[PDB]
RNA sequence: GAGCUACCUAAAAACAAUUUUAUGAAUCAACUCGUCUAUGUGGCAAAAUAGUGAGAAGAUUUUUAGGUAGAGGUGAAAAGCCU
RNA sequence: CCGCCUGUUUACCAAAAACAUCACCUCUAGCAUUACAAGUAUUAGAGGCACUGCCUGCCCAGUGAUCACUUGUUCCUAGGGACUAUGACGGCUAAACGAGGGUCCAACUGU
RNA sequence: AAUUAUAUAACUUAUCUAUUUUAUAGUAUAAGUUUGAAAUUUCGGUUGGGGUGACC
């Protein structure tokens, strides 16, 4: 489901029927209202999609305060309205994350998907993942997005120039042997974090971070 | 052009005493808040209304307001008060004993879609409960007869 | 907030819908509208007299031509008119009783028999025992009830009809003890046993507030209605001699309380006490009673009686078995 | 803010406001005055 | 009791320099205000002081006289103000 | 993230996301010698709501086809006449602005 | 919520002044009917606190 142009929002809602009717409700079996939760990973769109399903159907409006940065909701909300006709209200939960995530190349998806934040694991070490990716990938909707080069697989390379297109600069101390000193330098954090943005927000284009595992 | 159909429909309006006609508008400004321009249709649409004695107007109204939760446009549009009282109560409760129509909650929403208020009361009985309730017209007789006799006790 | 006969209406809607389907509007409506009574004769000194005075109101006992010892005198199909209300006759017995025609099925369907004992487990003032007294020419009784007071007025109604020379016999005896200890006391001692489970009432329980089974704070009794059915059935199954022949009456449409109770109890006696019941089928029953009843058949064990706006008798579920041994 | 400094003082504001002429012109004004005489004021207002 | 304060009427006054332009725009004094921290806590003070901050040609600030009074007045609504 | 902005508020514990605000929307009133107003519907009062392009409620007699029937509504008694020629909703611009609530980098430092 | 309610508006019969042979006008008032701006007064008891059940 598309939660921002409510893309097949609607065949949710019958599934969720079809489903519960099949289970044995057991102690909720003569309660004429149906409860349902939504559980998933910061970042998802959970609160997002209990608003779109909300407006789809309710045609209220927003009922979770969604945001575009992890750990907007958090904790459990009470019980939000989302369908008159079958009377089913929506859960919200916060994004929760188990501490073992498997391989460290999983962290980095997660990262670049912004399920966890950018600052503990650092923008310039996931913007070398993205250039790996991309390029392993071959989309090279960068270049044209930035102008920089025809290609390129070094992560200085691409930092450097696109912070002269951004003109992003910013004073750096940088150690040498007579001393420290504060010399001017370019902005390498603001191409991560800028370059960062754009690949959530589609400019790059559509990727496949698990490509790989199709064939299994 | 509005004079002429109330005119035709009801020409008796000017012979008709100032306080009936006056009681007839009081009840709707007062005791509906229906609007002004409402208030101005209704009479062209339906002129029959000031032929209706006050105290039993309000009771119609009343009947599509509280005990069908219709809003105040919706009548004007459907012309609910040209029709009669009996058919009304017949039909909207033989819906409502069949589960087809739900008077609003509170929440203003209702579990089950109801039906089109022009298919209620504008088609015929035939149709009517052809395709409105889809039963026996024979079993819709009995409901009548069924009907008056529970409000001749009550 | 909600009361008590909302919450019968919902659990009709989320539940006996489904179980019906197309045919729950008509049913739905018929509960909501008002009941039809069909008045049954006394007999006695005012038997040929009310026959004659029904005749003229135009009534037609739907027994007779079933026929073509009980007879009720019902009104035309589709008539909406009120029987009027019931008077002393000149004995001082009540010319007739005003009941439902369905309520009268299992009574007619037990196959009372001359020289029979039967036992009426919680019959209450159902109007059974009156009907079936009329019917006991030569057949000791025997009454149950688990309340008092209900049970109180039952007396009163025997006194209103049954003379006192009938009651006075053994034949007429009334108690009010436990359905499912009266089991133990008792055993193989009833040849003819109609049982009465208390159910949910769902026409009663739609109209009245007073003792409605959906209030709230007796939800713990409504949910353990299928056990409690069960053991007052088996109850009566074990009461009945050899041979002997029950019937069991639910009142309400629910699968739950009338098919697999009776199933489930069968199952029971079979396993717990090695005893094997032989189902009967009323089928021919039916095709006798199609004009003043409609029945779907849509049940593997017995004869519910559909409430129709045309024939608004209904409902009434009952099954008869006998006992193989 | 420091509260207590509400009187600002002006002689055209004070003797309008609770002065003879202004006292005599209503009644209950007037009554002011005459309770005043009673008791033995020194002054009867400003 | 509206010399405090909320609001209004009338008669008046203040606004440097700089950049925009032609303005409830910008930097920032006089001036208005009162975000933050600290001290004070019978304190200088029954709400201040030291820093730091917001506005500063406008829905601006200020002065003088008058009007609205408690079952009420006033309120860019805090049940805020009315010695 | 929240409010569109400048602005306003609990004097003496809250200056904000609250109030106001332009624009938009609803209701009321056809009028004079003390408010409104020496005014008159493009006006005045009352109240609600950020606006702006875009998706978007229902509502829109039926069938023949500007034409006839079936309906509907009324009467006279089941008959006979008479008459009937997109607006309560969302996404949201989107930018800008903020002694607002949260964050992150850099420098900086006795934190 | 209970009791009232010449704030207002309304209409009805009267009083009353014009008028036409009964009639339609109005009304320094009274008696009603209808709304309610308001005024007055109240917050039973038992359930280890609370909503629901209840019970006296
Ligand atoms: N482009 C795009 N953005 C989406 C889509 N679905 C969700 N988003 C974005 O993701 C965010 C919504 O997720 P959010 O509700 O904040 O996540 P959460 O799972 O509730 N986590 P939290 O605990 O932080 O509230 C918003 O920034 C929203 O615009 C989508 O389909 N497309
Ligand atoms: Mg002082
Ligand atoms: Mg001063
Ligand atoms: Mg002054
Ligand atoms: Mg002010
Ligand atoms: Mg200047
Ligand atoms: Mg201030
Ligand atoms: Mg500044
Ligand atoms: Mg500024
Ligand atoms: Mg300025
Ligand atoms: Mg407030
Ligand atoms: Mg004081
Ligand atoms: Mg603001
Ligand atoms: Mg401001
Ligand atoms: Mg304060
Ligand atoms: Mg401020
Ligand atoms: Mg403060
Ligand atoms: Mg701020
Ligand atoms: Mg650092
Ligand atoms: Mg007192």
């Amino acid at each position: 489901t598309n939660c921002v142009k409510d893309e097949n929002i609607k065949q949710i809602v019958p599934k969720v029927m079809e489903l519960i009717r099949c289970s044995y409700r057991y102690h909720r079996a003569e309660t004429p209202e149906y409860c349902i939760m939504v559980v998933g990973v910061p970042n998802v769109g959970k609160s997002s999609l209990i608003n779109s399903l909300r407006r789809q159907h309710l045609r209220t409006g927003k009922a979770a305060r969604v945001g575009g940065e992890p750990g907007i909701t958090r904790a459990v909300t009470s019980r939000i309205q989302v369908c008159e006709r079958p009377l089913v209200f929506l859960l919200d939960t916060p994004g929760v994350l188990a501490p073992r995530i498997e391989s460290v190349e999983t962290g980095l998806k997660l990262a670049l998907c912004g399920t966890v934040l950018d600052h503990l694991v650092g923008e310039e070490t996931m913007a070398d993942y993205l250039l790996y990716t991309l390029n392993r990938h071959g989309l090279f909707g960068y270049v044209q997005h930035y102008a920089l080069a025809s290609a390129c697989d070094q992560i200085e390379w691409v930092l450097k120039n696109v912070a002269i297109k951004l003109r992003k600069t910013r004073k750096v101390k940088v150690l040498t042997g007579t001393g420290n000193v504060n010399v001017i330098q370019p902005d390498y954090a603001m191409a991560a974090r800028d370059f960062l943005r754009t690949f959530r927000s589609g400019l790059l284009g559509q990727v496949m971070l698990d490509r790989d595992i199709i064939p299994a | 052009g509005k004079l002429k159909r109330v005119l035709s429909v009801c020409p008796e309006v000017f012979t008709m005493h100032q306080r009936d006609i006056d009681r007839v508008v009081k009840v709707l400004r007062e005791k509906c808040l229906f609007t002004a321009q409402h208030i101005t249709d209704v009479l062209h649409r339906c002129p029959t209304v000031l032929q209706e004695d006050p105290n039993e107007l309000e009771y119609k109204f009343q009947y599509a307001y509280f005990r069908m939760g219709l809003t105040h446009l919706d009548i004007v549009r459907t012309n609910f008060l040209q029709y009669s009282i009996t058919k009304i109560k017949q039909r909207h409760i033989y819906l409502e004993r069949l589960g087809r129509y739900q008077t609003p909650d509170k929440k203003g929403q209702t579990q089950i879609p109801n039906p089109s208020l022009r298919n209620i009361l504008r088609v015929s009985e035939a149709e009517f409960l052809a395709r409105t309730a889809c039963s026996s017209v024979e079993e819709f007789q009995v409901f009548k007869k069924l009907l008056d006799q529970e409000e001749e006790e009550e | 907030q909600f009361t008590a006969s909302r919450l019968a209406l919902q659990n009709f809607d989320m539940t006996y819908s489904v179980q019906f389907g197309d045919l729950w509007p008509s049913i739905r409506v018929s509960l909501l509208s008002e009941q039809k009574y069909g008045a049954l004769v006394n007999n006695f000194a005012a038997w040929d007299s009310v026959s004659a005075k029904l005749e003229q109101l135009s009534a037609k006992d739907f027994v007779s031509e079933a026929i073509s010892n009980l007879r009720c005198f019902t009104f035309s199909r589709g008539d909406v008119s009120r029987f009027p209300p019931a008077r002393l006759g000149s004995l001082g017995l009540m010319d007739y009783y005003l009941m439902d025609a369905a309520s009268l099925l299992p009574v007619l369907a037990l196959g009372l028999q001359h020289g029979d004992t039967v036992l009426d487990l919680c019959a209450a003032p159902g109007g059974k025992t009156l009907a079936l007294l009329q019917t006991g020419c030569c057949r000791n009784l025997a009454a149950n009830d688990l309340s008092t007071s209900r049970t109180g007025r039952l007396q009163k109604v025997l006194h209103s009809y049954v003379p006192q020379d009938i009651r006075e016999g053994n034949q007429v005896r009334v108690t009010s003890w436990d359905g499912r200890k009266w089991g133990e006391l008792e055993g193989d001692t009833y040849d003819r046993v109609l049982v009465d489970v208390p159910c949910t009432t769902d026409r009663h329980s739609l109209h009245e507030e007073e003792n409605n089974i959906f209030q709230r704070s007796r939800k713990k009794e409504r949910q353990m209605l299928p056990m409690l059915q069960v053991q007052l059935l088996a109850a009566g199954l074990l009461a009945t001699k050899p041979g002997g022949h029950v019937v069991y009456s639910t009142c309400s449409l629910s699968h739950l309380q009338n098919e697999y109770v009776v199933q489930g109890a069968i199952e029971l006696l079979a396993n717990q006490y090695n005893i094997k019941v032989q189902v009967e089928d009323l089928s021919h029953f039916r095709k006798l009673f199609m004009d003043t009843f409609c029945f779907f058949p849509s049940c593997q064990v017995g004869e519910l009686v559909i409430p129709n706006l045309m024939v608004n008798f209904g409902p009434m579920y009952f099954c008869k078995l006998h006992r193989l041994p | 803010r420091a509260r207590g400094n509400e009187y600002q003082p002006s002689n055209i504001k004070r003797k309008h406001k609770h002065g003879w002429v202004r006292r005599l012109s209503t009644p209950a004004g007037v009554q002011v005055i005459l309770r005043r005489m009673l008791k033995g004021r020194k002054s009867l207002s400003h």
